[PDB]
């Protein structure tokens, strides 16, 4: 369902539309008024349409029959397609000016925000569910504004990424039970190589900028990285990977994974879990906002610390959360501190654990004396 | 194994050097309960040996000096460093002897500058407190969060300061020799940790005058002569060492500034005595002036009839030489001040050869030479040196910005000032720590010791100079911000902080004005503070505007928009804290609405007269947001106010619909009483928002319009019905049991007192027939009920007192007005 | 009280000394003038002993002033949500701004010397990146009015007096190749936050003046606490002075940039936003007229309020002149389609009755004369 | 619960009575041999007032049974020591202590 929404949502990825005309050749020609063209949502791959049951909805790409999905741009509201020119086209529509009115070319209706606002919208967020009204109000003219290539490329990257990971998740829980034994894999083959390639692309896509760079253009890469990470989290990739580690972690060892997916999928298990942890770290590294999402499931990462398949990866995720969110430290309890200390006892003398325990005490120049006392009460007197 | 083997076992070196960082972390930011514990793991002997251990690696050497500083020094140093920015100067003979320049024979306008940091300083600084680390001592019987706060573990400071000086001397000579193997592996590892230790001891004031003279010789052995061996300013140091050098010079600059302020206070000590004597003698001369004078005596007696704040203004108003006629001072006094101004400018280097000859020129040239020798890469170093350079050039301006925190006190209250500064240090130390139950009882008694401090009343300007009300306010706001959605943790502290702020407002108007400037800041944080009970954050905001016409008029309308928006939410959503206890759900929050209303009662009504601008703005906001009024007065689909009143009367009487149905919490919410009190506070607010009688007599258009709106909103008939409603009576029976109602869940006289006030101010009483119609059914049952209650038993019962106040404050003045 | 209250000689020594200290600073220290601004920048602009060094490298490591400017640009370029009040950046922005201007028939040959000395002092800064530093502090402030941005604007003007063509070229080049929308978004937010005349605040100010309340420790008669009508008038004046200086000299390259930014993704029409501020200013002026339409005499606060509102409207009109002259055809069509006509009609209506009301008496001669050059 | 073994006997005559403070150079150790406290490391005597119980029970009673100039060893049971709670961050809970007490002087 489409809405006229305001606030920070008007810089997220969900508010991006692609003008997809009806002609393949010269599809990048200038825009002339009143010429048919679909509307495509990049992150979801759906087309604006007039449906019979729910009015103005975004319908799948498999059912856009060019009649209910075509639209036109016009300068006035008077009741009025032309013959295409095999050229760059006539340039008149501009960016930041030239207020446009979108009209469904088939039914002739006009888009306008629905007037009613119920009790839920009495004080809540002001979203005005757009309806393709028969005549509509007067101030429903729309401006047209750019989005930079980084945003458009990112948005398409989420849209491509979602289908692959959703297919992977569906394959994962398809063989959740029903052990293979000595036969073949239960369902369709997992897109292992596609996923591993996608992960390595994403991990390199979120590489932090190198230290030696000039401060003038280092920061612009910080802002680019924070923007990209926020877009991915807002589109759910940060939750999608959490689902991925959730499904992969129910199998303790690679051999145990073989009994439920096959001997062909076992050798890629350790690699795919390590890459997933690295992708999680790169997604959350440096964001207060994304790191703050681990307050509700802080025990999730802590419980997985003793796992042997990727110990440094999960420790990296923990260190990225703790070095960034001062809020998370208030949720820290003695179970977690005794788990971190158990890491020192079971995984040897790893100084990165001390780099964690230093972060647990002081965050952003403010001491947390409950953590300081718990650490000194559970670590120091043993002297071992 | 030998610890020196870690110069080659770098796997253990990385782990141990991180372990020391963990030791500094767990004892960081004044965790003296832990800093004592660390003294078992690393004793005093190990640290002292590691001071002189020349073969220790780099990271372990710097980790061990910084561990010494963290364990034994930093808590005392930070607290002292905070007090370095305030100059409280007691009036003592030592203060009297303080002068800008030493007694010398160089030059009359200005002698040679003294050695900075050398001399006598009388400014107040609380002493440090330490404890001897003893792990065999009996465990205190006092429970946690009640026992006194632990002090920093003790360490011999005379030995530490001498060993530190010796190490710095050896480092300076070794650096001069250009040895291929500097201590710790590099020049940075040899000089930076030691200069950190020296800087910390200077800030703590450990070093005496002789030691400070030594340090000045080490920094520059030729400029600082009082009347190889190469100083630290010629050794081609790295960037890291330069930062500590800047911290040293910034300490000597601060000591110069404090020296100036103390000299100025001494001059004020002598100058006020002479000026007071002169003005007294001139008063005696004016006593006999009438014999030889005439009507021109007004100009000369103006000074003695002018307030002291400006008597000095005219007395000192002779700088520019074109207004001497107003100044009655003799030329010897005028030359005295015009002399002290001149050498003050000289000592600040205004106006009056590779030798710097002074600290100001030394630092300014040193900074410029460093800047133009190489592109400085450290942003903290760049900031550190340019702050110094700005201070050297703008000598006067730094004194100008240091004067507002200067203050002079009488010697009779120094030991009370000490205990004030200690409790202030306790408050300031809580800005950087997440609050826990141990710190909460630390600051409740810290505040109480300010309560019981006579200087908190005798010098209210000093508290604003120390900025105590701010530091309390951020301590409040941090706790409010933490868990600002779910529930307010630590209400037992907030109820003391709010009380302290209200006490601070009531001391004077300037204190109230200063607290008033943070009004919007308190309003934004007051959204969730209504969950707790007692003294909310909002009661501070009210206390900042009670009985102040200037503040009430200067109150921005945007703040009123904020309070009405909050009231709107209180009239549209239930209270989650009330819901969590099992209370029956109603679609609005009466308690929160009331707590906003009784604030607006203080915003619109000042000293018994309504404020027109605020009253008009309030009423035109509440009409624009009709949900503020509640379920009644809703308009379309809303029943009457009276329908709501008897509805809440029945609900309040009925158990299991008034509360959760399972005071008990000593402030248990009663929804019937909360709704009734909300309406009474709304009506009483509108009554106080009604225009005054003289405006209606003048027939002002908007005054009539506003009264018309209030009349349309609240009809007179419902008012008379509520005043006609019965009141429960304390009854005697069942073997002398003086049965009384529960005033927290019942129809109280103050609800009627709000009804009467609204009826008086809006509708009034004009004609006799309507007067008696009000009297027989609205007031007379209460008059006879209170008349009957006056016996040997009920006369002291609280509800009878409530009716006594109700009659004597709401009914009887109305009847006395309507007597004709 | 005045006849019976305590004379000075009976006060405690500490209570007298505190009063003496605060009076002394106000009358002897604040009054004191110390011109050190030029004598820092003189020292800081000298790359001393570098000629002795004779470094082969082309790079030519910066002199102290350029290092200071680089440091401030670094702390302005760093990604932070908000901007802190850097008390030294405030002190050095004021020092740099005060080290530029330094300012009955005098010869045009003397003026030919004064102009080329002022342009030298301006060149002493803008050759060291101070032009890009100003644009970065403006973009970094995110449109929050305060002494943070105000000192930056005062430096921007101080390096732009007389319309320095080099500074305007460096600024336009930096904005074009950086393609930052934060600069114009902050300018738009700053302009939208500017204040116009307030009747309600005027009445409250009048009533508070009527009370005449004083303090306890002495007495301040007719207290001069901060004006609550057009508090940020000096800031709106030097914001528009900065905007005027940007386009001064018919810099049509920059004039077309203000109207529309080609490179950026989002275009902010400064011209239209300026007009919308003029409309907000004239609405206030008209509503300040009508409340004095009944009244026959204009009192002191009313006169001072007009004096500053006229000065602000003068600065706006001068800026709108600069945006147009040259001529800039695009700007002319922008004003043609703007709300300027309604603003003009309202101003004419105010002028018609201000002339008539103010000409009846000789007490409003200065006010009328100040009104005259506005139209 | 406290056991005292001599190490180097002193006088055996003048015992620490109530009313005179005790001056000691202790050297605390955990049971496993990990030294945790000392007085010579701080390089100052530990003058504790006997009677008002400034130290733990085991240390107090052990120092009571000593003599002037005597060097002795103790063994403090957790019952007469910090016990179930221990000393937070220094001594683990339920630990038996050993002290190399030397009673160098009285007052």
């Amino acid at each position: 369902l489409v809405y006229y929404e305001g606030g920070a949502v008007c810089t997220h990825a969900r508010s991006l539309w692609r003008l997809e005309p009806l002609r393949i050749s010269w599809s990048g020609s200038h825009l002339r008024w009143g010429q048919p063209l679909r509307i495509r949502h990049v992150t979801t791959g759906r087309y604006l349409a007039l449906t019979e049951d729910q009015g103005l909805v975004v319908v799948d790409a498999c059912k856009a029959h060019t009649k209910a999905t075509s639209f036109c741009f016009r300068v006035s509201k008077e009741k009025l397609p032309k013959r295409d020119v095999e050229g760059m086209g006539p340039p008149e529509i501009k960016y930041g000016e030239s207020l446009c009115f979108v009209q469904h070319v088939a039914s002739g209706l006009w888009l306008t925000y629905a007037a009613p606002d119920p009790k839920a919208l009495r004080l809540g967020v002001l979203k005005k569910k757009a309806i393709l009204h028969q005549e509509g109000h007067m101030d429903d003219a729309l401006f047209l504004t750019r989005c930079q290539q980084e945003e458009s490329q990112a948005a398409r990257m989420i849209h491509s990424t979602a289908g692959l990971y959703n297919q992977f998740i569906k394959g994962l829980d398809s063989f959740s039970g029903k052990p293979r034994g000595s036969g073949p894999p239960a369902g369709p083959a997992l897109p292992i190589e596609a996923v591993i390639l996608s992960l390595q692309d994403l991990i390199g896509y979120f590489e932090p900028p190198s230290e030696e760079l000039q401060h003038e253009e280092k920061q612009s890469k910080l802002r680019s990285l924070r923007n990209r990470q926020s877009l991915f989290q807002e589109e759910g990739m940060l939750s999608l990977v959490l689902n991925c580690i959730d499904r992969l972690n129910v199998y303790t060892t690679a051999a145990h994974f073989a009994e439920y997916a096959g001997e062909e999928a076992a050798e890629s298990w350790k690699e795919i879990v390590n890459l997933l942890y690295e992708l999680l770290a790169s997604l959350i590294r440096g964001n207060r906002a994304n790191c703050a999402l681990f307050s509700t499931n802080l025990d999730w990462v802590v419980s997985k610390l003793d796992r042997l398949e990727a110990s440094s990866g999960i420790l990296e995720v923990l260190y990225c959360v703790l070095i960034e969110s001062p809020e998370v430290l208030n949720i820290i309890q003695e179970n977690h501190i005794k788990s971190i200390i158990s890491l020192l006892d079971k995984h040897g003398r790893n100084h990165k654990v001390l780099d964690v325990l230093c972060s647990l005490c002081v965050c952003n120049g403010v001491a947390v004396r409950s953590n300081q006392d718990l650490i000194t009460e559970n670590l120091l007197p043993g002297r071992e | 194994m030998d610890i020196l083997e870690l110069s080659e076992r770098l796997d253990l070196q990385r782990f141990h050097s991180h372990t020391l960082r963990l030791y500094r972390a767990v004892c960081a930011l004044g965790n003296n309960r832990v800093a004592h514990a660390l003294c078992s793991h690393v004793d005093q002997a190990q640290l002292l040996h590691a001071l002189e251990d020349a073969h220790l690696p780099g990271p372990l050497r710097a980790g061990y000096y910084d561990l010494l500083i963290s364990i034994h020094l930093e808590s005392a140093c930070r607290s002292r460093r905070s007090m370095l920015s305030e100059y409280i100067v007691p009036l003592t003979p030592e203060t009297r002897a303080i002068t800008l320049f030493p007694p010398g024979r160089k030059g009359g306008n200005a002698r040679r500058h003294g050695l900075p940091g050398v001399g006598v300083t009388t400014s107040l600084r609380p002493p440090h407190h330490f404890s001897p680390p003893c792990f065999v001592a009996a465990l205190p019987a006092a429970g946690v969060a009640e026992a006194p706060a632990r002090l920093s573990p003790a360490i011999p400071l005379e030995a530490l300061r001498d060993k530190a000086l010796r190490m710095l001397g050896e480092a300076v000579r070794d650096g001069g020799q250009h040895a291929r193997d500097p201590v710790g592996g590099s020049v940075e590892f040899q000089f930076v940790p030691v200069l950190k230790l020296v800087s910390t001891l200077l800030v703590m004031g450990i070093f005496g005058d002789e030691d400070v003279k030594q340090i000045l010789k080490m920094i520059e052995p030729e400029v600082f002569t009082e009347e190889l061996e190469e100083g630290l300013l010629q050794m081609k140091l790295p960037e890291s060492v330069k930062l500590q050098m800047c911290n040293l010079l910034e300490y000597f600059c601060d000591q110069e500034l404090q020296h100036r302020v103390e000299s100025l206070a001494a001059f004020a000590e002598r100058y006020v005595d002479k000026l007071q004597a002169n003005q007294r003698s001139r008063y005696a001369l004016l006593m006999r002036a009438f014999t030889m004078s005439a009507a021109e005596t007004a100009r000369r007696t103006r000074e003695f009839r002018s307030p002291p704040q400006e008597q000095i203004n005219m007395l000192l108003h002779f700088k520019d030489e074109a207004d001497e006629e107003d100044c009655p001072l003799p030329e010897d006094i005028r030359q005295d001040l015009q002399d002290f101004h001149q050498d003050l400018l000289a000592h600040c280097g205004i106006q009056l050869e590779k030798k710097p000859q002074s600290l100001q020129e030394l630092v300014s040239h040193m900074v410029v030479r460093w800047a133009q020798e190489d592109y400085v890469q450290s942003p903290e170093l760049v900031r550190a040196m340019f702050s110094l350079l700005h201070r050297q050039y703008d000598g006067l301006g730094e004194l100008l910005r240091a004067l507002p925190r200067a203050y002079t006190i009488s010697p009779s209250s120094v030991e009370d000032t000490m205990s004030l500064l200690e409790c202030l240090g306790q408050i300031r130390s809580l800005l950087i720590v997440q609050m826990g139950p141990q710190e909460e009882n630390l600051m409740i008694q810290s505040i109480g010791n300010i309560m019981n401090n006579k200087v908190f009343y005798q010098h209210p300007n000093l508290m604003r100079a120390l900025g105590m009300h701010e530091t309390v306010m951020e301590v409040m706001v941090n706790v409010l911000g933490g868990g600002e959605t779910k529930e307010i943790r630590f209400p037992k502290m907030v109820t003391s902080c709010c009380r302290f702020l209200c006490y601070f407002c009531r001391i004077s108007r300037q204190n109230q004005r200063s607290m008033f400037d943070h009004l919007s800041y308190l309003l934004e944080n007051s959204g969730i503070g209504l969950g707790m009970q007692g003294s909310t954050p909002l009661d501070v905001a009210a206390a900042s505007v009670i009985d102040n016409n200037e503040l009430a008029l200067a109150l921005q309308e945007q703040d009123l928009e904020k309070v009405v928006s909050y009231l709107a939410g209180c009239g549209l959503q239930s209270c989650p804290m009330l819901l969590a206890k099992g209370y029956p759900d109603i679609g609005w929050n009466p308690c929160g609405g009331e707590r906003y209303l009784d604030f607006l009662r203080f915003a619109v009504f000042v000293n018994g007269e309504s404020v027109e601008e605020n009253a008009n703005v309030v009423v035109r906001l509440l009409i624009r947001k009709p949900e503020c009024f509640g379920p009644a007065l809703r308009g379309e689909g809303g029943s009457g106010l009276l329908a709501a009143i008897e509805e809440a009367i029945r609900i309040s009487e009925d158990p299991a619909r008034d509360g959760p149905g399972v005071p008990p919490e000593e402030n248990r919410v009663h929804l019937g009483h909360a709704i009734m009190s909300f309406y009474a506070a709304l009506i009483d607010l509108l009554g106080r928002c009604a225009p005054e009688m003289h405006l209606i007599q003048a027939g002002k258009g908007e005054a009539l319009r506003i009264r018309a709106i209030l009349r349309s909103l609240v009809p007179l008939d419902d008012l008379v019905g509520i005043i006609s409603l019965p009141l429960q009576i304390p009854t005697l029976g069942k073997d002398g049991a003086l049965v009384q109602p529960k005033m927290s869940a019942s129809f109280v006289p103050d609800h009627k007192a709000s009804m009467v006030l609204f009826l008086d101010r809006v509708y009034g009483i004009e004609n006799q027939d309507f007067l008696l119609h009000v009297l027989d059914v609205g007031f007379l049952p209460d008059m006879r009920a209170a008349a009957s209650l006056d016996t040997a038993t009920f006369s002291t019962t609280e509800m009878a007192l409530a009716l006594n106040r109700y009659l004597c404050l709401a009914v009887l003045p109305l009847i006395t007005k309507c007597a004709p | 009280a005045c006849f019976r209250m305590t004379p000075l000689y009976n006060l405690p020594t500490h209570r007298a000394c505190n009063m003496f200290l605060e009076s002394y600073k106000a009358a002897w220290i604040l009054t004191e003038d110390h011109s050190f601004e030029d004598r820092m920048i003189d020292d800081l602009s000298k790359a001393g002993e570098q000629e002795e060094e004779e470094e082969e490298v082309e790079e030519k490591k910066p002199d102290p002033l350029h290092q200071l400017v680089l440091h401030f640009s670094r702390t302005a370029l760093t990604e932070k949500s908000k901007l802190d009040e850097d008390y030294l950046y405030m002190a050095y922005a004021d020092i740099m701004a005060k080290s530029c201007h330094l300012e009955v028939e005098v010869s045009f040959e003397e003026k030919e010397m004064e102009k080329q000395r002022l342009l030298y002092q301006q060149s002493r800064l803008h050759t060291r990146g101070a032009a890009e530093m100003v644009l970065q502090m403006i973009s970094a402030c995110k449109g929050e009015t305060g002494a943070m941005v105000s000192s930056t604007l005062k430096l921007g003007i101080s390096i732009l007096n007389g319309g320095n063509a080099e500074v305007q070229q460096k600024m336009l080049d930096y904005l074009k190749d950086k393609k930052e929308v934060g600069f114009f978004q902050s300018i738009q937010a700053l302009m939208q936050t500017c204040s116009v005349l307030d009747l309600n605040a005027f009445e409250r100010q009048n009533k508070a003046e009527g009370l005449g309340m004083v303090n306890e420790d002495g007495t301040v008669i007719n207290r001069q606490n901060g004006e609550k009508v057009m508090a940020d008038d000096e800031f709106t004046q030097d914001l528009f002075r900065f905007l005027q200086l940007l386009c001064e000299g018919h810099n049509n390259d920059f004039q077309n940039y203000l109207r529309t930014q080609t490179g950026n993704t989002t275009t902010i029409n400064i011209i239209i936003c300026t007009v919308d501020y003029l409309l907000r200013l004239q609405e206030s002026i008209s509503d300040f007229y009508w409340y004095y339409s009944g009244k026959d005499v204009i009192e002191e606060q009313g006169k001072r309020n007009f004096s500053k509102a006229m000065s602000v409207a003068k600065q706006v009109f001068n800026s709108l002149t600069e945006y147009i002259q040259g001529p800039c055809t695009g700007n002319q069509q922008s004003l043609a389609h703007s709300r300027l006509w309604d603003a003009v009609v309202g101003f004419l209506h105010v002028f018609a009755h201000m002339m008539m009301k103010l000409a009846q008496d000789s007490s409003q001669i200065e006010l009328l004369k100040e009104l005259l050059d506005l139209q | 619960g406290v056991e005292i073994e001599t190490i180097s006997p002193g006088d055996g005559r003048t015992f620490p009575k109530k009313g005179q403070t005790c001056v000691v150079h202790y050297t605390g150790m955990l049971q496993n041999g990990k030294k945790f406290d000392s007085s010579r490391d701080r390089n100052k005597p530990f003058k504790f007032r006997i009677g008002k119980q400034e130290v733990i029970k085991g240390f107090e009673e052990g120092a009571a049974q000593m003599s002037l100039g005597q060097r002795a060893k103790l063994t403090c049971t957790p019952d007469v020591a910090y016990g179930a709670t221990g000393h937070p961050g220094v001594i683990p809970p339920n630990a038996t202590l050993i002290f190399d007490v030397e009673l160098l002087n009285l007052e």
